[PDB]
């Protein structure tokens, strides 16, 4: 061990940089640690679900809340095949005045992106109508992220 | 100690026993193939004369050969090339009216649709427009019909059988000795004067004989058949002065010193003839006359046997300094001793005469209704340009040869090469850092460009309307040229040539010649992107040859060859240390040099030069003006270069053009192919040939030689010759489409 | 000598090729002026702390009271909306 | 370091001894061919791992055997 | 108002810090 | 005669004696900048390199920047060459964190070129490396606010 | 029995201008190696690390930063010319440790006073699987 990577101990007594590549590459290999069981090895793997869950439920937690903060869900219900959907709002500071006025779109205040992953004709399907049932599924899934 | 004619008689006697053994010239390769890579190996050692043995004789003496026999195939092509202009050819409609008619020497058969290949060219011709430039050289010569072109092809057809005859002369027969070849002074002497000067003296004779008056009969509008033959003016004179005046003296103001009289077809007038728009065919002859005095006198400088003269040793030795020691000294037995170092030097001039050749010919358009026939100049200028590039590499290889096999300080030692040995390290880390900042300094500046303006910011780009980077001195040096007639070269009449001078624009039947050339932003970015990759080119090249013998890495790196693989995947890894994998890598990047470097030409000469000219002198560009503001940007290359221009190739089908664009596509077809070898290696080819063998096995129909995969060097070699065949080509057929189609 | 088995930093080249080992041409009172402000500076522990919070607070306060007069973004877009191809 | 071993299937060639640039190799008596001697890896501290070793044997299949392991300044070749 | 603020902060001081502590880390000793 | 000798005497070190860099211009030159002046409190050394640079770092923003045109607020670029100075003396203060420890000594030759022993610069020390960031912050933020100070009368301004 | 020679330091170095490829910081923190030989004459040898030098007549001393610089320069100071050479390694406390030729006879040359080291019994193929040896600190070719 006694440095990174801590779980290969021929990579910690790397001299070179080559330490550092071979310690970032081989993280998720279990197999190839130092010390490792088969029960080390179920159970890292088991971890790694709960916080690939957690990753998921994260990301489309995120997804729901900028629908709902930048979006245009509540104007899109009701004109679903006039409606650009926003994905979220920009706000870049290397914008000149231009790249503001020509991405001002989707009936916005400032620059957005137009959302092209069809999470507003899905949430529409389902059920989803205002903004608050947005927030409410981000809260949901950013409470099924945490446990 | 006396220069003289030495030879041996039969050496090597004339039979067909060693055609029928392959290998006959390697040991190891002559007992036949055991796997497949022997027939490899036989095609990439049959020109390695040094490594089929070590006498020096032998080796000068296939090498003598050798140049014998390229001389016949060349003078053999050049027969093809009068002959097509002789009996399949428009000639003699494109003599009459050179900027309508387009012309073509290549007539296709009808078998399977090709016909349509060949054409509506003018003068009642169907056929492929040629962008070789043969019809202006014949035009320039004085050649008006057929036969004489006939009478060309059946001459150099004879050339090349007496260079073949003399190939198999000097080898089988009459071989010369080593000494003969090693008498350097006296084949310097015979080349400065001899050849060049001799040569040069000849082809100003023609030209004040044929060439002017000819043309001159051909500018006044006489018809070429009308026109009387050329040994006519060397009979009757007073057909000679009733077009130049001076040709009644006779070789009298030559003798006298009266040289004066002879500004009539001898002058220095310089620009373009307004009517043909190439240079004036007086200022040629005279061009020549001069070359060939100088190289006459040039001719001289080397002792032979009289005495008087130099001797290249003692020159060598005399010049050495503080900072390099004894220098030059051992560098006269190295250039007698070593081919592979006289090659890598003569291959590098070569390459970058050609380069110049290539620059020279379009901004001084030498032979008539040239620089109008905008095929043929962009077609002339990017030929020569990839031959001097390619060119320049084998002059890396070779040195890079030299250093592996014929550098030994224990026997022929020199102080300069062994100093520059000794702070290689200095030299390539230096020259790496000055890559990187040309890199960061010329590409970050078009990657700045494109995301100022992608940001709507046209204001924070490097352009000739905003953050100007204008090229002040090369504009400085173009006005001091412009200048220059009547100030610092009163003898000239007007500028050197058209792209200096202000004003005085050439045009020719409607479309131009030439014009002042801008120079703005974007020529000081594209000039600096063309040093950068220059410099990595040489950083690639040079860094392989004076780390051929020994590095930190592989101390004994000599040993292992000029060409090898590897040296193992130890020390962290050693693939592409030899040198010949240096000379590899060189290719790709001298071809990601040229390519930009002749894309900048024919945008700069569609957008600033080129174009149609009014009768009231409104002259539009192929693209309008369109160079300063889109070539400041990697999108404006993308878009309003590659776009827009490969326009003509993509809708060529169904035309005379469509060969172009069914070479486009295979172009990108064989570049795509090579990266199937770049990107692989040969184990896993061998392991899938393994159960291919298997299959074949098992139907009692696997052969004797045993398949295997190419070596690591060949797979190389392979992918790197794809690329470059499928990129040039790519450019050939879209630069010969869009030209054609737009000129 | 060159190759001498008691001292390798001779061996080596362990030297100081350009270090001039003379006393301080940095008069005094002046020394003594920085020597006394850029003295809590010299604890790397707490520098590193005032560099990234001092930095980042720094940084959050021009970030967060930009003006439209120096930023397009703050500005916002001073034209009517444009049409989209089909939709809004 | 990388390891280096030796299967009595050699026939005692000397051949890896030879092609060794480090000197990791030894030629150590031994009963089992006829050459009476077989190779050893005493040194692979100073091993680099080029395989010019095993490029060397005329055994089928290979009796000296480069595994590349743990690099270290000796075994990527540094001289810095 | 809010972008003005985590924008920078993602960008900016979050690599910083990120760069800055893996950097100590990866060239710590023990 | 020749001019490039072995670097020191000795042929089998890695360098050689040009006049780029065994000079008496070049090793007095180099010998006399704050980097190099191995008896001097490194916090001093600090405050000059960060004076030089903190100074030199404002021209290029100011001129080259966003706000270059907008002089009403141009002149203030003085504010991204002192981030920078932020930033490089947080560089400057990592570095010292990882290269040298409280306990170790200097990391410095602790010879001469002509042989004899000599004191190591406190340089290649945590705390003296300390004092140069500490310094070269000061001098940096210094020389930032101190050439900002100047505005007119210069050609380029 | 043999006895290695003892390095003796102020040992003539053969004649050399000095190059860039010559030892680094690497020789004064980590290590660095010396090959020695003895020579007929004067010469001329090339060097592993840069251009020519001049081999001194009678002993010679000559230090390098790899040490797979030594063995390739005593490989040709056996081949070229005819020297026999040894060859140490130095670490910056100043001890010397004697590397080749180790039993003082050439490594290519049957010796007696050798031992086996990493010399498996067995054919190449006759390794085992690599399940066998999972979560072991094995390998199947150090057993
Ligand atoms: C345009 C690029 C290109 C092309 C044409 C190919 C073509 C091929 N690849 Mg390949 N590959 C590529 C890129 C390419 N690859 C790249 C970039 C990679 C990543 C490294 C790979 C990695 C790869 C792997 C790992 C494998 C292949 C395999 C194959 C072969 C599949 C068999 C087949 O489809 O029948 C033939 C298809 C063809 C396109 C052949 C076209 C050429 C014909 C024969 C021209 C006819 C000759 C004609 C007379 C012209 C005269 C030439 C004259 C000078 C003599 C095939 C020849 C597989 C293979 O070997 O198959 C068994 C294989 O396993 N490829
Ligand atoms: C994986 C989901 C996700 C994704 C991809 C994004 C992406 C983005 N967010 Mg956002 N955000 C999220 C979740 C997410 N957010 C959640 C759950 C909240 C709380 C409801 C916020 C609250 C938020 C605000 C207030 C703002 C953004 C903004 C932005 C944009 C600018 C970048 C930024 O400021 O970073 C994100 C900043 C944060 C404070 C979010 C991080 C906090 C949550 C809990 C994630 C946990 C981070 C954790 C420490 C590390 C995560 C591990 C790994 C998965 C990254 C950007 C497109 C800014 C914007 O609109 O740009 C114009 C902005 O103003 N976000
Ligand atoms: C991803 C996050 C991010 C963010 C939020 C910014 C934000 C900004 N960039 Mg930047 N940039 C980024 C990524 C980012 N960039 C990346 C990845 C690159 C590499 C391609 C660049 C390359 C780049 C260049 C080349 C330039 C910018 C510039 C700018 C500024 C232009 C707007 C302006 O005029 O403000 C105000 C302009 C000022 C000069 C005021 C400076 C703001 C104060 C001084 C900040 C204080 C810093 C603080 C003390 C310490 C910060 C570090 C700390 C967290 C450790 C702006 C604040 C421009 C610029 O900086 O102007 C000189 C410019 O030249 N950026
Ligand atoms: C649920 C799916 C899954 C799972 C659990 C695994 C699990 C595993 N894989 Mg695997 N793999 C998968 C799918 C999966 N794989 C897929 C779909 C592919 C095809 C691409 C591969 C191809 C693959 C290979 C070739 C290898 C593995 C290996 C491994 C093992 C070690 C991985 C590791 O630690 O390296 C760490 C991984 C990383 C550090 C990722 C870094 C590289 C990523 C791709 C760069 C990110 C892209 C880019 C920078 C980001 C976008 C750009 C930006 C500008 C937007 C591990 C047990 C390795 C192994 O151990 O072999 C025995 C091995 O060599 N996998
Ligand atoms: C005035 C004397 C003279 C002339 C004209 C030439 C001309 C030539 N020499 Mg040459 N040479 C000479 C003297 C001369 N040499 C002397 C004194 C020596 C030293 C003894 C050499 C040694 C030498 C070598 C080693 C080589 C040449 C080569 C060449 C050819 C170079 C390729 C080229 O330029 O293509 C241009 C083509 C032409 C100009 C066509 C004209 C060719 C005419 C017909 C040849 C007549 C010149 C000849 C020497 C006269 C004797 C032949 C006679 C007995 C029948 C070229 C034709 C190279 C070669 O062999 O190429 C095959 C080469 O390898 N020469
Ligand atoms: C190798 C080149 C070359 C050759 C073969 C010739 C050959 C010839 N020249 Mg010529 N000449 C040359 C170069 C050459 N010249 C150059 C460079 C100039 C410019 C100074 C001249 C200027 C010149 C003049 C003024 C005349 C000739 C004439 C002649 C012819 C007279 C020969 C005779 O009968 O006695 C002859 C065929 C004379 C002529 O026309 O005879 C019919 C004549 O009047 N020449
Ligand atoms: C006057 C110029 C000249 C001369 C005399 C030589 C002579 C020699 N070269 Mg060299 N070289 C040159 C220029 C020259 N070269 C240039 C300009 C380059 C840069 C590309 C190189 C790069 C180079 C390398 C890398 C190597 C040599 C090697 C050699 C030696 C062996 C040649 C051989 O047998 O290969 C055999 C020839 C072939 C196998 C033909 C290959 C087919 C070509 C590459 C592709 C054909 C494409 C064609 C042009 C168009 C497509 C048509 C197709 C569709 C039918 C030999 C003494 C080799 C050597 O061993 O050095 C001692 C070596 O490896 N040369
Ligand atoms: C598009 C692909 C590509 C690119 C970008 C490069 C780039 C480079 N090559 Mg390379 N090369 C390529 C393809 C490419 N090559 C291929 C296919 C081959 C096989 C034949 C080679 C073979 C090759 C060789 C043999 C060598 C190089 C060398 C170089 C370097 C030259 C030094 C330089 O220009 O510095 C400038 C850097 C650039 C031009 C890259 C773009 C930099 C941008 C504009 C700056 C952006 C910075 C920005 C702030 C990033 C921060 C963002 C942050 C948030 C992450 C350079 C970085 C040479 C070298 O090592 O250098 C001396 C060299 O020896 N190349
Ligand atoms: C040609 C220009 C180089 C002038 C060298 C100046 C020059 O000619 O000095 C001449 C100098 C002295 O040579 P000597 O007095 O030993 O000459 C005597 C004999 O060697 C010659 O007969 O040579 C050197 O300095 C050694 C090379 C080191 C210098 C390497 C620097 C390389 C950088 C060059 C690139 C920048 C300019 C690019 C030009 C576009
Ligand atoms: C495809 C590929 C191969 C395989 C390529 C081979 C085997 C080329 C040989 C194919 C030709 C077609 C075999 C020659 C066939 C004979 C001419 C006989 C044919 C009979 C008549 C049709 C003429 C490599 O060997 C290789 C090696 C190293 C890096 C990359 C690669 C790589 O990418
Ligand atoms: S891989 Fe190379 S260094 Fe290692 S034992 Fe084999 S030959 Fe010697
Ligand atoms: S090369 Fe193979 S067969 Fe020869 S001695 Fe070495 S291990 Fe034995």
């Amino acid at each position: 061990a006694l440095r990174f990577p801590r779980f290969s101990q021929g990579l910690a007594q790397d001299p070179t940089t080559r330490r550092i590549w071979f310690g970032i590459a081989t993280a998720h290999d279990f197999e190839s640690h130092d010390d490792i069981t088969e029960g080390r090895l179920y159970q890292n793997i088991f971890a790694s679900h709960f916080g690939q869950l957690a990753i998921i439920f994260l990301w489309t937690s995120g997804n729901l809340f900028h629908v709902a903060w930048q979006g245009n869900f509540e104007a899109w219900v009701q004109d679903p095949l006039h409606v650009r959907p926003i994905a979220h709002a920009i706000w870049d500071p290397h914008f000149g005045q231009p790249a503001v006025e020509a991405f001002t779109r989707g009936g916005a205040l400032g620059p957005v992106n137009i959302a092209y992953s069809g999470v507003y004709q899905w949430w529409y399907t389902i059920g989803l109508r205002t903004n608050e049932d947005l927030y409410t599924g981000a809260i949901f899934l950013l409470f099924l992220s945490f446990i | 100690p006396e220069v003289k004619i030495l030879v041996d008689r039969d050496p090597i006697k004339t039979s067909f026993e060693q055609w029928a053994k392959p290998g006959h010239f390697s040991r190891t390769i002559a007992k036949g193939p055991d796997t497949t890579t022997w027939i490899w190996n036989l095609h990439a050692d049959a020109h390695d004369f040094d490594s089929h043995t070590s006498d020096l004789e032998e080796i000068s003496r296939k090498v003598f050969s050798a140049h014998f026999g390229q001389l016949s195939i060349i003078f053999l092509w050049l027969s093809g090339m009068y002959f097509h202009g002789a009996r399949f050819s428009n000639y003699e409609a494109w003599l009459n009216d050179p900027t309508h008619i387009r012309p073509s020497a290549q007539v296709v058969w009808p078998i399977v649709g090709q016909e349509i290949l060949n054409g509506d060219v003018g003068g009642g011709f169907r056929g492929i427009q040629i962008t070789s430039g043969f019809f202006q050289i014949w035009r320039a010569s004085g050649i008006t019909s057929e036969l004489q072109l006939y009478c060309t092809a059946i001459g150099a057809l004879v050339f090349a059988a007496l260079m073949l005859f003399a190939g198999w002369f000097h080898y089988h027969k009459a071989a010369p000795k080593l000494v003969w070849f090693q008498d350097v002074e006296s084949m310097l002497n015979h080349h400065l004067a001899g050849l060049l000067g001799l040569g040069s003296l000849s082809w100003a004779g023609h030209q004040v004989h044929v060439s002017l008056p000819i043309n001159q009969f051909l500018n006044a509008g006489v018809d070429p058949k009308e026109i009387p033959l050329p040994h006519e003016f060397i009979l009757n004179r007073d057909l000679l002065a009733q077009l130049y005046p001076s040709f009644a003296e006779g070789a009298t103001p030559f003798f006298t010193l009266n040289w004066s009289k002879y500004a009539d077809f001898l002058t220095f007038r310089g620009g373009l003839d307004p009517l043909t728009g190439g240079l004036w065919l007086t200022d040629i002859a005279h061009h020549h006359l001069a070359i060939a005095i100088l190289f006459l006198i040039a001719g001289h400088m080397y002792r032979t046997n009289w005495g008087i003269g130099h001797g290249i040793k003692d020159i060598l030795e005399a010049h050495k300094g503080p900072f390099t020691g004894q220098g030059h000294k051992g560098l006269y037995e190295i250039l007698t001793t070593s081919w592979h170092a006289q090659l890598s030097i003569n291959l590098a001039m070569l390459g970058s005469l050609t380069i110049i050749v290539a620059h020279h010919m379009y901004a001084m358009p030498p032979y008539p209704y040239l620089a109008t026939d905008y095929g043929t100049q962009l077609s002339l200028f990017t030929h020569h340009m990839w031959i001097g590039g390619f060119l320049i590499v084998g002059a890396a290889a070779h040195a890079a040869i030299f250093m592996v096999r014929d550098y030994d300080p224990t026997t022929r030692y020199n102080d300069l090469l062994d100093r520059v040995l000794r702070h290689r390290d200095a030299i390539i880390s230096h020259l790496n850092w000055v890559c990187i900042f040309l890199g960061f300094h010329s590409f970050g500046l078009y990657i700045h460009n494109d995301t100022m303006s992608a940001l709507g910011r046209p204001q924070d780009m490097f352009s000739d309307t905003a953050i100007q980077l204008q090229p002040v001195f090369a504009q400085w040096i173009q006005n001091t040229h412009a200048l220059a007639p009547g100030t610092t070269a009163p003898g000239a009449t007007t500028s050197t040539s058209l792209t200096w001078g202000g004003g005085d624009l050439v045009s020719v039947g409607g479309k131009v010649a030439l014009l002042p050339i801008p120079l703005g932003t974007a020529d000081f970015l594209v000039h600096h992107i063309h040093a950068f990759t220059i410099h990595v080119t040489v950083l690639i090249l040079l860094k392989g040859v004076l780390f051929a013998r020994s590095s930190r890495l592989i101390p004994d790196k000599a040993n292992l060859g000029f060409r090898f693989p590897c040296d193992g995947p130890g020390r962290g890894g050693t693939c592409q240390v030899s040198a010949w994998d240096h000379v590899f890598l060189g290719l790709f990047w001298m071809y990601n040099a040229i390519s930009v470097v002749i894309f900048h030409f024919s945008w700069k000469m569609q957008s600033d030069v080129w174009g149609s000219i009014n009768d009231q002198g409104v002259v539009t560009h192929i693209t309008g003006g369109n160079f300063a503001q889109s070539s400041i940007t990697i999108n404006g290359w993308l878009r309003d270069f590659l776009w827009a221009q490969a326009s003509q190739v993509i809708q060529s089908y169904g035309s005379s053009l469509s060969a172009y664009g069914l070479f486009f596509l295979g172009a990108h077809f064989v570049w795509a192919f090579s990266l199937m070898f770049l990107f692989s290696g040969r184990g896993y080819w061998q392991e899938l040939i393994e159960s291919i063998v298997w299959a074949h096995n098992k139907l009692k129909v696997a052969p004797a030689t045993q398949p295997r995969a190419l070596s690591i060097v060949q797979g190389r070699a392979v992918g790197v010759t794809h690329y470059l065949l499928g990129g040039i080509a790519t450019t050939w057929a879209f630069f010969l489409a869009r030209i054609i189609a737009v000129g | 000598v060159y190759f001498d088995l008691e001292d390798l930093g001779n061996t080596t080249g362990q030297w100081d090729l350009y270090g001039s080992d003379a006393p301080s041409p940095y008069n005094s009172l002046q020394s003594k002026f920085f020597e006394t402000f850029a003295a809590p500076f010299t604890k790397r522990g707490l520098l590193l702390k005032f560099l990234i919070l001092g930095g980042g607070s720094t940084l959050a306060y021009f970030s967060a009271t930009a003006s439209g007069d120096i930023l397009p973004i703050k500005k916002g877009p001073q034209l009517p909306p444009q049409l989209g191809p089909r939709l809004g | 370091s990388h390891s280096v071993k030796i299967y009595d299937t050699c026939i005692g060639c000397t051949q890896c001894v030879r092609a060794c640039p480090t000197d990791v190799l030894e030629m150590i008596p031994w009963g089992g061919c006829k050459a009476k001697q077989i190779a050893s890896a005493p040194r692979t501290e100073d091993c680099v791992g080029c395989k010019r070793c095993e490029s060397a044997c005329p055994t089928d299949f290979l009796s000296v055997r480069v595994y590349l392991w743990h690099e270290t300044t000796r075994s990527m070749g540094l001289a810095y | 108002n809010l972008p003005s603020l985590f924008v920078p902060l993602v960008g900016l001081l979050f690599p910083a810090v990120a760069m800055a502590s893996l950097f100590l880390h990866v060239e710590k000793r023990l | 005669y020749q001019v490039v000798q072995p670097i020191n005497g000795d042929p089998f070190i890695g360098s050689l004696e040009t006049p780029v860099t065994s000079s008496p211009l070049v090793a007095w030159y180099l010998s006399n900048l704050p980097g190099y002046r191995t008896a001097v409190n490194p916090l001093l050394r600090g405050i000059e390199v960060g004076l030089a640079h903190g100074f030199l770092l404002v021209g290029p923003f100011v001129k080259a920047g966003p706000l270059r045109n907008t002089e009403i607020a141009g002149q203030a670029g003085s504010l991204a060459a002192g981030g920078l100075v932020v930033i490089l003396s947080i560089c400057l203060t990592i570095y010292g964190i990882s290269s040298f420890n409280e306990g170790d000594p200097s990391t410095a030759p602790s010879l001469t070129l002509t042989g004899r022993k000599k004191q190591p610069d406190q340089l290649q020390t945590a705390d003296g490396w300390a004092k140069f960031t500490g310094g070269f912050f000061f001098g940096g933020i210094s020389g930032v606010i101190w050439a900002f100070f100047l505005l007119y009368v210069l050609d380029l301004p | 029995g043999f006895t290695p020679p003892e390095l003796d330091p102020n040992t003539p170095s053969p004649i050399f201008g000095g190059s860039t490829g010559g030892l680094l910081r690497k020789a004064q923190v980590e290590e660095f190696y010396v090959i020695t030989w003895e020579s007929p004459k004067e010469q001329i040898f090339e060097m592993p690390t840069g251009g020519a030098a001049i081999m001194r007549e009678g002993p010679n001393l000559l230090k390098l930063a790899r040490k797979e610089q030594c063995l390739a320069l005593g490989t040709r100071l056996r081949s070229k010319y005819k020297i026999k050479y040894q060859f140490y390694r130095v670490f910056p406390s100043g001890e010397v440790q004697y590397l080749h030729p180790k039993d003082g006879v050439y490594p290519e040359k049957v010796n007696p006073g050798r031992q086996g080291v990493g010399v498996n019994f067995r054919s190449i193929g006759k390794n085992v699987s690599p399940i066998e040896v999972k979560f072991t600190g094995k390998q199947p070719y150090d057993l």
